[PDB]
RNA sequence: UAUACAAUUAUCAUAUUAAAUUGUUAAGUGUUGAUUUAACCAAUAAAAAUAUAAAUAAUUUUUAUUUGUUUUUAAACACCAUUAGGUA
RNA sequence: AUUAAAAAGGUAUUGUUGCCCACCAAUUUUUAUAAUAAAAAUAACGUGCAGUAAUUAAUAUAUUUAUAAAAAUAUAUUUUUUUUUUUU
């Protein structure tokens, strides 16, 4: 049928709906107008290991015995008996870390009553909503670096990762609710910068947030044209953690100053203390250098092998330097960029150039 | 204001130089300042599956 | 066509139109009656009816009523009128 | 929307008048929209907007040779491929098909 | 409530079933006693008439 | 009524700031009287918030 | 429009908010 | 006049006016601030 | 709480389903909304209005 | 309560009443749910007559509490379970009942901030009053109260 | 021809910190007929009720997202045309 | 022996015998030429009577309709004139 043609009456206030139908259900976008059809597999996975129910880890139980040994050596001591002093309340700091039973209750005060309360706190009788803060209560504890920490960048952004793909899921079924994509679009930019600082803190948790919840999509540089202009890299430099790295642990710091009174460059003081910082390479740069450094030795072969080849190519060279444009090296030859300091000459003298700019500057 | 720069009003001359105002430049959050409408609803039906090599 | 009980043309009289509902006893007004008045021994239905009208008048129901069950009205006309007269 | 909400500035009283426009002015502008929109009627006005195309260049349809309402004026040259196309899209745009949502059908429209 | 009741069938979808009964509850104002605070403008002027006549 | 107008807008104002301060003065489109259930599944039985449209 | 007054109509009336409108 | 120009209520204290004024063209090219690339007056 | 497990299931609805059964010789608990409804003999028919 | 029903419905021979409350029991266990009372009522007048299935209109009808724990998300099911059923005539459904109306509204709870454990323990009937209710409870109420009071701990330290 | 807006409050079109989205109810037959309308004409007439809490403030969404046009009448009212229908 | 005094709008400006609105000819002038280009000046002729709460109140958006002002419907609204139950 090929491509949409809107079709407008001048007279009415908008067009007819245009050409072969555009999909009946609009799509849903990210923050920065990627499209997602469908929740990926590992956050498919987030869901249904949230839907189904969570769990404390042992982790906890072991801290909680080897820093307050006397209080698990009494619980210990009185298991599936009833307990009227609640010895277990240092494994429970926060009002939150209880997420196993209901209203924050748990598990060991459980003990002396009845059954049918106990399945009437469990999870499986929790509300979705209570089910979304487990999830988000057990891994803020995973990454919480005191127990009371929520400010900190790695709990933020877990907690928006998490809220951000229930929304997501929401949206998926319910198709128009715009109250919410915009709740989700602005939780996204928030955790864009959650992220974006969290890889200046400390990037491994960083790597492994994403690895987790699969959010790389929000990572991604919004657009070629801001990108360019180096802003997407001067986000941290507004976030000040710009300089924070403490190089000393890694990166070796003697090799990434120039020489102030001697001028040479990093490139150079790395030279001669005989170090090398070198960006691990992909294919094409590998390629390129490999190719470049044997230059002479398939050069030396050529000339010793096979004169006469050689001999006929110099001809050209040479007789070429005197015929040709210029021969002199002045200002007027010795123009770096010739089409742009005279463009003045473009249109009628010189047909060299079809434009004044081709670089930078 | 001398009247023939820009229109033949004074206000076009106003109107122009508010694409020189200092506090009104282009950025990374105010983009686009001279065309905002020929760029809107462009992408909305490309389809762009966002990039991820990490799992 | 189907018209609702507050309606112009509601109860019809013609040779096609027939009244909807049980009638009578137990009835299509069944948990619909607005108002019930046991009449008192010796007592005429004139005073008990004029109670009732006075009554829905005074309290303005018998305005809305009228109001709402002859013509259609926008939600803004309605608007301006329940506003201007809880102003005035 | 695409079309002007207004023709000229209809919001024209003194400062602080605590209306957007006085009966005076916006019944003259309504003049004015009105026989703009009349025209817009009687000589059949069509425009699209064509994918993968400069869009704010809105070719007229209203003026191809075989839309035309006149039969003098020489109407306008768009592609036989396009021009075949709008003429297919103009065409299957007038009646209501079952299943799709109705849309305002006028005499102006055909 | 109302809205619960009726769907329910415990409240008819119109009328009021417990009108007289909930008279009781209701602030029946004699028109003998007076209200210092009312919107009512006939029973002031009622009890002025009576105290001028009286 | 228009002599309170300033107190109407106060809760047009909050009508739109409900709505991510958008839709002033904008109101649910009314729907039919069957609306609930003439329509079927996929289709919005009820009216929404206008900038839920 | 028609860039010329068909009325000629001159109210006398100054409400403050037409003139200061800095200040109301 | 919904269509036209910014009055101010009251005037604008002048002395004020030449207090903003102290970093302006002239006083520049009184500190020498912009670079003579060019001949100049002869 | 008495829980109605479901090995008691029927037991208690049966229970329930004589709460009135016609006749008795101790006064009649009521409704939620507060009446005294049709007392049912076994198999629940009308009986006593 | 986690959830309450009311069901409306038809007045047959008990022995369907009986099987199809051990149809909606039933429906009830297999999801994973309790039952913290079923109670049953008369059969009463209500205001509006109800059709069945047979589209005949029923001026009597026999009541039936229903109050359950459940999830939210499989309740869906049972509620799709329970309306369908042929002898059910209507169900009004109170999932207010864990936050009603009369708690945390501008500091209306003395000695905590939302407690929510409260309403959760207790049943229907002491949320929502029925009417015959009378100032006499305002005693019972309280002989319940201290008597539980004392007799708590020592009950419960036993085991 | 050149020759000094505002910045405390200014109505037509360049939005932006927001909690929504989802709920299967109601209504229907006795009989020989002038209803509605200022007035005409076609011609069964009854009806569709329930939700609060909660979501943290700001800093790079402006090519993204968003502002009463909507499948199904074999369901009506209503509206438009006039007895044929359209639309709802 | 039955009733009557007190609340009200003007596009005019010695004021309704007041003013204005579009089409319908000539011409004049600029151009971004859509049935019959657009826009601006304009003092004929002919149709009406659109507007000034103005003979079915007006204004804005929306869709439709058309000798010409405009008219029908859907929304919002007063730059339209007001009529007023603190549980009966
Ligand atoms: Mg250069
Ligand atoms: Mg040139
Ligand atoms: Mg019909
Ligand atoms: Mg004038
Ligand atoms: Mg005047
Ligand atoms: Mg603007
Ligand atoms: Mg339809
Ligand atoms: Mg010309
Ligand atoms: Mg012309
Ligand atoms: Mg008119
Ligand atoms: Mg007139
Ligand atoms: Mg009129
Ligand atoms: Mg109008
Ligand atoms: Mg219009
Ligand atoms: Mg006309
Ligand atoms: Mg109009």
């Amino acid at each position: 049928e090929h491509p949409a043609i809107w079709l407008w009456y001048p007279w009415r206030m908008n067009p007819e709906p245009p050409t072969p139908h555009m999909p009946q259900r609009r799509a849903l976008k990210n923050v920065h107008g990627a499209v997602f059809n469908d929740l990926t597999p590992v956050q498919k996975k987030r869901q249904e290991q949230m839907l189904y129910g969570v769990n404390i880890p042992e982790t906890r139980q072991m801290k909680f015995e080897e820093q307050h040994p006397l209080l698990a050596g009494a619980l210990r001591k009185l298991e599936g008996q009833p307990k009227g002093f609640p010895f277990w309340y240092r494994k429970y700091p926060t009002r939150r870390h209880a997420y196993e039973y209901r209203f924050s209750i748990p598990v060991e005060m459980l003990d002396g009553y009845n059954d049918d309360v106990k399945k009437a706190l469990s999870k499986g009788m929790m509300s979705i909503q209570e089910k979304q803060f487990a999830q988000e209560a057990m891994y803020m504890e995973r990454y919480a670096e005191h127990d009371f920490d929520t400010t900190s960048p790695a709990v933020l952004a877990v907690k928006r990762a998490l809220k951000c793909r229930v929304l997501r899921n929401h949206l998926l079924t319910n198709p128009h609710n715009n109250i919410i994509k915009t709740v989700l679009a602005n939780t996204e930019r928030k955790l864009n910068h959650a992220l974006r600082r969290l890889r200046k803190v400390d990037f491994k948790k960083y790597w492994e947030i994403i690895r987790d919840h699969d959010v790389q999509d929000i990572l991604q540089p919004p657009n070629l044209v801001t990108y360019r202009q180096g802003s997407y890299w001067k986000y941290d430099w507004n976030a000040g953690l710009a300089i924070s790295t403490n190089l000393a642990d890694v990166m070796d710091p003697r090799g990434l100053n120039g020489c102030v009174e001697t001028g040479r460059s990093r490139s150079e003081v790395a030279r001669d203390l005989g170090l090398s910082y070198t960006r691990p390479l992909h294919e094409n740069e590998k390629k390129q250098l490999s190719h470049q450094a044997v230059y002479y030795e398939r050069l030396a072969k050529f000339k010793m092998e096979q004169p006469e080849a050689a001999r006929a190519m110099e001809r050209e060279r040479f007789v070429r330097k005197f015929s040709g444009m210029f021969v002199k090296m002045d200002i007027r030859s010795g123009a770096p960029d010739f089409p742009s300091t005279y463009r003045r000459l473009l249109g009628t003298k010189v047909v060299r150039w079809a434009s004044k700019r081709h670089g930078p500057n | 204001i001398a009247h023939w720069y820009c229109g033949h009003k004074f206000r076009h001359r106003f109107m122009r130089d508010k694409r020189f105002h200092p506090s009104l430049q282009a950025s990374h959050d105010a983009r686009n300042r001279f065309s905002k409408r020929r760029h809107f609803k462009t992408n909305r039906w490309n389809y762009q599956q966002a990039y991820r090599d990490m799992p | 066509g189907g018209y609702m009980m507050y309606h112009r043309k509601a109860m019809g009289t013609m040779k096609y139109s027939k009244w909807k509902g049980a009638h009578g006893g137990i009835s299509h007004f069944y948990g619909r009656t607005p108002m019930v008045e046991e009449v008192r021994p010796n007592e005429p239905i004139t005073l008990v009816d004029r109670r009732i009208m006075h009554y829905v008048h005074h309290s303005r129901l018998r305005h809305f009523q009228l109001f709402r069950s002859y013509q259609e009205k926008s939600n803004s006309t309605e608007c301006k009128l329940r506003e201007g007269e809880m102003l005035r | 929307r695409w079309a002007a909400k207004f023709y000229g500035q209809v919001t024209f009283g003194p400062r602080n008048y605590p209306y957007p426009s006085s009966r005076w002015l916006a019944r003259r502008f309504q003049m004015k929209k009105h026989r703009i929109i009349k025209r817009f009627r009687f000589r059949r006005y069509k425009l699209a907007a064509v994918a993968n195309l400069p869009f704010a260049k809105m070719i007229r349809v209203g003026m191809l040779p075989e839309l035309k309402s006149s039969k003098t004026k020489r109407g306008d040259v768009v592609d036989p491929t396009l021009s075949g196309q709008l003429v297919s899209a103009v065409k299957n745009t007038g009646e209501k098909r079952k299943g799709q949502r109705t849309r305002p059908k006028s005499k102006y429209q055909v | 409530a109302k809205a619960q009741a009726i769907r329910i069938g415990l409240y008819p979808r119109f009328g009021n079933p417990f009108w007289f009964r909930s008279q009781k509850f209701r602030p029946k104002a004699y028109q003998e006693n007076y209200d210092p605070t009312t919107y009512s403008t006939k029973r002031t002027v009622e009890h002025f008439a009576y105290n001028w006549v009286q | 009524p228009h002599d309170w107008r300033h107190f109407y807008a106060q809760e047009k104002l909050v009508r739109e700031r409900q709505q991510n301060g958008h839709a002033y003065g904008r109101r649910p489109k009314q729907f039919s009287f069957g609306a609930r259930y003439v329509k079927t599944d996929g289709y919005g039985k009820r009216p929404r918030l206008p900038y839920n449209k | 429009l028609k860039t010329l007054d068909v009325r000629e109509y001159r109210p006398l009336a100054m409400p403050i908010e037409f003139r200061f409108y800095q200040r109301y | 006049h919904r269509s036209g120009k910014a009055r101010a209520f009251v005037f604008r204290d002048p002395s004020l006016r030449m207090m903003r004024a102290g970093s302006g063209y002239q006083q520049l090219r009184r500190m020498g601030m912009p670079m003579q690339v060019g001949m100049g007056w002869r | 709480i008495n829980y109605v497990p479901h090995a008691q299931l029927r037991e208690h609805i049966d229970k329930e389903l004589d709460k009135y059964v016609a006749g008795k010789n101790e006064p009649y608990p009521l409704n939620f909304v507060g009446q005294m409804p049709f007392l049912e003999d076994g198999d629940g028919n009308i009986v006593e209005v | 309560v986690f959830y309450s029903f009311v069901l409306v419905m038809k007045p047959r021979q008990r022995r369907f009443t009986s099987q199809a409350l051990r149809e909606i029991g039933v429906a009830v266990y297999s999801n994973g749910g309790l039952i913290r009372s079923i109670t049953n009522e008369g059969i009463m007048r209500p205001y509006s007559r109800f059709r069945d299935a047979d589209n005949t209109p029923l001026t009597y009808a026999r009541y039936i509490i229903l109050q359950l724990d459940m999830g939210e998300e499989e309740m869906g099911k049972v509620d799709k379970i329970i309306r369908e059923h042929q002898d059910v005539l209507m169900a009004l459904k109170l999932n207010n009942l864990e936050r009603p109306v009369g708690i945390r509204s501008g500091n209306k709870e003395l000695q905590a901030a939302y407690f929510p454990l409260d309403t959760f323990t207790r049943l229907e009937e002491e949320i929502n009053w029925s009417p015959q209710t009378s100032a006499d409870i305002y005693t019972q109420l309280e002989m319940n109260w201290k008597e539980f009071s004392r007799t708590r701990w020592s009950s419960f330290l036993r085991n």
